């Protein structure tokens, strides 16, 4: 392999990894008493609703979990729990829950590809074939010098009509959702029950259109806005390395960046409940006093410094501003 | 602790800091325990009511050993940032003509009707519009059927609307972005109050007359509104175009005045009474 | 006060205009404004003036120097211009005029 | 000192919600 | 006497009792420059949404 | 799972489509889609149906009421519409027919 | 966005192609043979340019 | 402490006039 | 003290590089 596919020292090898088994088998929550609940997600035929199916069978494990010297997470079988029960080792933590906001998505601005063209073609054909039909069989214009052919009309009609039809037809979409009424959600304790927001909720949110995504697939563009507006939890924890858990890549640590890990929240009404989500950020710090340990973010969390939340909005703007220039 | 803020024509915010051993903090944390998952607050003091919806909550354990919950709420004004003014409310997204929503009238009528037609769309209504849709006499009996609605406009008589003539326009703006400049240039406040059964009077009740009889008898039976219905209104708290004061003195009192836009549209005259 | 903005073209006003705040608007009505009518040899000279009425005066006034016997100031408005252009129509095609 | 900067950071985050929706 | 409209009210309560009311009379810019920045970012996002249409 | 996005027009799929993930696209092939062919009096009636095949069906359906003896349902597709239009071509110019 | 004049040169050439082709055909080669009499093929340049534009 | 944060804020509000106008 | 605001300023400057480039 090294003689057939030579690679230089320093070559940056790119890969994509599936650390969220959501569409095959994983867990979204469980209990310290009885274990994690194995489940699957599927998108139903509208593209927006996700069904959760719960496995009734006894848990199985990937073959690496028998091998001598292995450590690490596969999303089929997450194992890590950060307990905030008595004798916890975590220095500090913040657990955040954000509710789902929006209940239907509005898209658009421009008509779908070909809709404006098909109308303009019809106006060109109608005006140019009408004076062709009139000049060929029916009539002429009596001018001072004799007869005159009526001009082709299709270009001037198309001109005067353009403000009245351009981006009128197939130019917007509304996509609905079951959020108000009831869904099962990939949150610990919401996987088997059905809960909705309630009769009182925020109604509409605009799907951003600067890269024209709705003209490739309006459902996919609304999937991205559904994801941005989902019910979510996150847990930020500060912890010292290698007891209980080693932090390191698969084969060397119990979990790494992107892996599904569980945790419990100190004052929570049901003390044994494990919330499961993926590690989104890891920070390590060392000083002349030794390690400060790891900052772990579990689930997706906004920058705590509000100035960094200002920079995050400005990055999204400069990307949208670039495509509006194209 | 608790904190709450009111802003003119913008989303105020509120927060509560609470012990995790409080039974209501346990109710906020247990999202299993709520079939209807959203959480709302009211703060009531001296006839004022701050109402809003929970955005998020934090359960925090500090290095020093303190454990607490912070709950954060956004004011009910935030509904207007999640309502879009369609180019034609009465047609499907697939066909939007005319391409701009455009209305000319008194500013309070032109804004409140632009909201009412999008509330009719959101409540899925099939009601035929009167010549004036904000006249209360058209809403009953068994006409508008508002009994199940989350949001409604306060109706009023058109011939009494003194608010300055203006243009409201949108092509799929939010209602906030639509109203922003109109409210600022007209000097108007939008206001919302949630109707609570068994403590508030009916939102549309008024006692106008010589004897002070109710103007419509049985109005709660004729125009039923659910508990928590958010009633929108626009109030003229700057009399700049009729009579008010811009300044004065503690010695001699405030100086009464009127403003008028001159025919170039830019310069305002001030006439002292 | 003495300043009021100009009412924009087609803007809704108290009473709702023609289309009742746009609730009486339909795809059939809106398409009738920009589509060319469905035409055939029996309809075409009735269809032609409906197309000419769409046009601005700057377009129609380029026929003024060609039409004989025009009425005084007729091209000052669109309906008057289309009436003058339909006065210039003859009921036989240009080739049959030139053969005869 | 750091706790005072942390308190002011939390208050700014609560006030930023006037201007943002996630 | 300078007359203007109340544009913001804020009330705060603690375990020590009420802290009273912050009243803003007339239209004042946010005191924290970060909130001035979040206000200008709300304005840009409203414009970007209309430029996309 | 049961939901899958619709494949966009011309999107690359495993195997690369016609133009091999775009590596076989050239300026000559691209210009052949939008440009009118190089034409002359020997080629013109072979060139005409190549223009008519670009057109949307609701443009070509303006000819349906004019062509005599159209085959049953021919205007239901673009290739059938262009075959109906070329079936109506007569190989002498309109002026010579009217002189004759 | 294309350099100025490039989009216009292409659009001009498509407007010339359909209009001069149908002018050539109606002048020398053919007619459309409708139920009554005969018909000129309509000018094609505008409709070609319109359907070609997104490409 | 909160006084020093208030002084730092007033200096940034002034420097932000280089980059902003009404 | 000025130094504590300066230290936290320097950390925010190094984390802003996630979101911006020359």
């Amino acid at each position: 392999i090294a003689s057939l596919i030579p690679l230089r020292h320093g070559c940056l090898v790119w890969d994509i990894v599936d650390n969220s088994g959501w569409g095959s088998e994983t867990a979204f929550g469980g209990s310290l008493l009885t274990g994690l609940v194995r489940a699957v997600m599927n998108i139903a035929s509208d593209g927006m609703t996700e069904g959760i199916d719960i496995y009734t069978g006894l848990p199985t494990y990937p073959g690496e979990y028998y091998t001598p010297g292995f450590l690490g997470t596969y999303p089929k079988a997450p194992h890590v729990v950060f307990m905030e029960s008595p004798y916890t080792g975590i220095e500090s933590s913040k657990f955040t829950y954000t509710e789902a906001t929006d209940t239907s998505f509005v898209l658009g601005g421009q008509s779908m590809p070909g809709v404006n063209e098909v109308i303009s073609a019809g106006i060109n054909m109608g005006g140019d074939f009408l004076t062709s039909l009139i000049n060929s069989q029916l009539a002429t214009l009596g001018a001072f010098g004799g007869a005159i052919d009526l001009p082709p009309l299709g270009g001037i009609m198309d001109a005067v009509a353009r403000p009245l039809y351009e981006n009128v037809v197939l130019a917007f979409m509304e996509i609905p959702t079951l959020r108000a009424a009831g869904l099962s959600l990939p949150i610990a304790g919401l996987e088997d029950i059905v809960t909705g927001l309630g009769d009182f909720h925020y109604n509409e949110g605009w799907v951003d259109g600067a890269d024209k995504a709705f003209t490739i697939s309006a459902i996919m563009a609304a999937r991205a806005k559904q994801w941005a507006t989902r019910a979510k939890h996150s847990h930020e924890i500060q912890v010292s390395d290698a007891a209980p858990y080693i932090i390191g890549e698969r084969g060397h640590g119990h979990f790494w960046l992107g892996d599904r890990v569980g945790t419990t929240v100190l004052g929570y009404p049901d003390p044994y409940t494990i919330f499961v989500e993926r590690v989104t950020k890891l920070t390590y710090e060392w000083t002349s006093d030794g390690p400060k340990g790891w900052t772990i973010t579990i689930g997706y969390k906004e920058p705590e410094d509000p100035i960094l939340k200002a920079f995050e909005l400005i990055q999204y703007i400069n990307s949208n501003l670039g495509q509006l220039g194209i | 602790s608790h904190k709450f803020e009111f802003i003119e024509n913008e989303t105020g915010t509120a927060s509560i800091t609470i012990s995790l051993d409080h039974y209501l903090a346990k109710w906020i944390a247990s999202h299993k325990g709520r079939a209807r998952r959203n959480v709302h607050v009211s703060f009531d003091k001296q006839g004022a009511r701050w109402t809003g919806r929970m955005d998020h909550y934090d359960i925090v354990r500090t290095k020093e050993g303190d454990v607490y919950m912070e709950v954060v709420f956004k004011h009910d004004y935030e509904e207007l940032k999640h309502i879009y003014v369609w180019a034609n409310p009465f047609l499907r997204p697939e066909f939007q003509f005319p391409k701009l929503w455009v209305m000319f009238g008194p500013a309070k009528w032109a804004l409140l009707l632009t909201l009412f037609v999008n509330i009719l769309r959101l409540e899925t209504s099939l009601w035929t519009l009167p010549d004036n849709p904000l006249d209360i006499s058209e809403w009953f009996p068994f006409s508008l059927n508002p009994g199940n609605w989350r949001n409604i406009v306060k109706p009023f008589p058109f011939l009494a609307d003194n608010s300055p003539l203006t243009i409201v326009f949108s092509r799929f703006k939010s209602f906030h972005d639509t109203a922003k400049n109109v409210l600022a240039d007209s000097q108007l406040t939008i206001v919302c109050r949630r109707y609570f059964h068994g403590e508030d009077p009916h939102p549309f009740a008024e006692l106008s007359g010589e004897l002070g009889l109710p103007l419509i008898e049985g109005i709660a039976s004729l125009i039923p509104l659910r508990h928590g219905c958010l009633v929108w209104d626009i109030v003229d708290n700057s009399g700049w175009g009729s009579e008010t004061a811009f300044g004065g003195s503690l010695l001699t009192g405030l100086v009464r005045a009127v403003m008028n836009i001159a025919s170039d549209g830019m310069t305002e005259g001030i006439d002292i009474y | 006060d003495q300043w009021v903005p100009d009412v924009p073209d087609g803007a809704f006003v108290i009473g709702g205009g023609d289309y009742r705040y746009g609730q009486d608007m339909t795809e059939d009505i809106a398409r009738s404004l920009f589509q060319v009518p469905d035409f055939n040899p029996a309809n075409a000279l009735l269809v032609l003036p409906q197309l000419l009425l769409r046009l601005p005066l700057e377009a129609l006034q380029k026929f003024k120097d060609f039409i004989p016997n025009v009425l005084e100031g007729a091209f000052n408005t669109v309906a008057g211009a289309v009436d003058a252009i339909m006065g210039a129509i003859r009921e036989t095609p240009r080739v049959l005029e030139q053969i005869l | 000192v750091d706790d005072a900067i942390a308190v002011k950071n939390n208050e700014v985050n609560k006030q930023a919600l006037t201007y943002t929706r996630r």
